[PDB]
């Protein structure tokens, strides 16, 4: 079923040391996975005029 | 002497006499079975979004 956001969230039956792992994995990996804006945002003021 | 009585035994009307058989008892039970189907169906259609 879908979220607000637009996530799609998936019920299952997998064992839990799995879910656990697999879940945390996750959440570290989508610290880095940023808007394209908000990475203009980041290196905005290292752009040259050239 | 005096008496004083409990306001709630004066008097109690009498009850019906219907609907006492096997098969109305298990009417109300299952009744009852499907009431508490409904209250949690209504809880897991709003936490799976349908």
């Amino acid at each position: 079923y879908p979220d607000a956001d637009g996530n799609d969230v998936s019920i299952i039956f997998s064992g839990a040391m799995s879910h656990a792992i697999f879940t945390y994995a996750q959440s570290q990996w989508n610290k880095n996975i940023i808007k394209l804006d908000d990475y203009i945002r980041e290196i905005t003021l290292t752009v040259p005029k050239q | 002497a005096n008496r004083a009585t409990s306001a709630f035994l004066d008097n109690p009307h009498p009850v019906g006499v219907n609907y006492v058989d096997e098969g109305s008892r298990q009417f109300v039970a299952v009744a009852e079975l499907l009431a508490s189907k409904l209250i949690d169906s209504s809880r897991e259609s709003d936490e799976s979004n349908s």
